[PDB]
């Protein structure tokens, strides 16, 4: 039995964020930290060692006497938003158990939000077009669409690295002949609505 | 590192699977996970060398394994329930340390006849965003696709970009109450407002969906939905 937080965590970047697990067999003997994205595999993320480990943020410690492993992450980024897997071998076996992982997201750090709800025509002529709800902070929250053949994806944090500029967005569309942008977006925020 | 094949299948229930899979060169030990959404890798066998040591949380008379000559390995499921969903790992180890494989994500559906390729549209940036901002935001849609088995990239001057992109982590459901339903995938690429104004500037979106193959038998009106790419393009306007 290796047991870790149930999560999700959600958090501002720059926050602290503590993860624990404890395991059952004292006889376990190696132990990890895996991570993993949604539509991939565990990749280590480090092992922890007799004296734990640190690498630049992240800080991992053992206590073998109360049978836990923990894992901290200092000023996280938006990177840093995966799922981490508690990973240990089952006592005196080279087998490992995976526990069943806690999700972290961490929300990107807005300074410059200018939330906007914006047009877009399909590229080949069909008169088609979708809504691009923009620019707002990670206090914003987008919530599911209420109305059917009305579609809202979540939000998205796209990053345009040359720079160091980070924005929210979120996609809505319809093929309800009087769809306006405003139907999907209505009151969240106070964008500039052209 | 490891190798697995392939990287996503879709299958009708009752039909039967083979996964793949290829250690690190010399590994003597293997190891199959079964993944479902929301939990960890579970074990379904372990090989040292070609013997099978650790079998006990194989399934039934339904999964079976085999790492006949040490070196790679073939897991099957057969015949296959719709419970079977779930990304199937492998992983290669020589002590503690485990290395995995991308994974085979598997859907298993009631009827093939379900399954979609998506149709992918590129909308281009709004003016008043480009006024507004001094940037330009395209956005790419795939929808009506089953299952949710694609790959979304963006493509600037014949050259694949990861900077100002974002896409949906999750599809929508196109009829959130239907068990079958397709879904839709959307995703954004921004761009300053003077590369999207240059003409010469050229966008697209790809969609790689894994589907069917020349094997399938198939019997609708419309064509097979046999693997494929679906693409929508833009080039940058003055």
């Amino acid at each position: 039995e290796v047991e870790q937080d149930p999560g999700p965590f959600n958090v501002p970047e720059g926050a602290t964020v503590a993860f624990n697990c404890t395991y059952s067999n004292s006889a376990s003997q190696s132990f990890f930290w895996y991570r993993q994205d949604c539509r991939k595999e565990p990749k280590l993320l480090m092992s922890v060692y007799s004296s734990g480990n640190e690498d630049g943020r992240f800080t991992a410690q053992l206590n073998r006497a109360s049978q836990y492993i923990s894992l901290l992450i200092r000023d996280s980024k938006l990177s840093d938003s995966a799922t981490y897997l508690c990973v240990v071998n089952r006592g005196s076996s080279y087998k490992l158990i995976f526990g069943s992982g806690t999700r972290l997201l961490v929300r990107p750090d807005i300074q410059n939000p200018d939330p906007a709800v914006y047009q877009l025509r399909d590229s080949k002529s069909s008169d088609k077009s979708v809504c691009l709800f923009t620019d707002f902070d990670s206090q914003t929250n987008v919530s599911q669409s209420k109305d059917s053949d009305v579609y809202i994806t979540d939000k998205c944090v796209l990053d345009m690295r040359s720079m160091d500029f980070k924005s929210n967005s979120a996609v809505a569309w319809s093929n309800k002949s009087d769809f306006a942008c405003a139907n999907a977006f209505n009151n969240s925020i106070i964008p500039e609505d052209t | 590192g490891v190798a697995q094949s392939p990287r996503y299948k879709i299958i009708e229930k009752r039909q039967s699977v083979a996964f793949w899979c290829n250690p690190i060169s010399g590994h003597a030990t293997l190891y199959w996970y079964q993944q479902i959404l929301g939990q960890g890798p579970k074990l379904l066998i372990q090989f040292q060398n070609n013997g099978v040591v650790d079998d006990s949380q194989l399934p039934k008379d339904r999964f079976s394994a085999e790492r006949l000559k040490g070196v790679d390995s073939t897991l099957k499921i057969q015949p296959a329930k719709l419970e079977d969903s779930a990304v199937y790992l492998c992983a290669s180890s020589q002590t503690y340390e485990q290395y995995f494989g991308p994974g085979t994500r598997l859907t298993v559906t009631e009827d093939l006849k379900n399954v979609f390729p998506p149709e992918v549209a590129v909308f281009e940036p709004s003016e008043a965003e480009i006024s507004h901002t001094q940037k330009a935001t395209l956005v790419c849609l795939a929808t009506g696709f089953y299952p949710d088995h694609v790959e979304l990239s963006w493509w600037v001057n014949g050259k694949e970009v990861h900077s100002g992109v974002c896409t949906d982590p999750q599809p929508l459901k196109e009829q959130p109450a239907l068990n079958d339903s397709r879904y839709a995938l959307s995703s954004r690429l921004r761009v300053s407002a003077t590369f999207w104004q240059n003409p010469r500037n050229h966008f697209r979106c790809q969609v790689q969906f894994y589907g069917l193959s020349e094997n399938d038998e198939w019997t609708q009106d419309r064509a097979k939905p046999v693997t494929q790419i679906v693409s929508a393009e833009a080039w940058g306007r003055a």
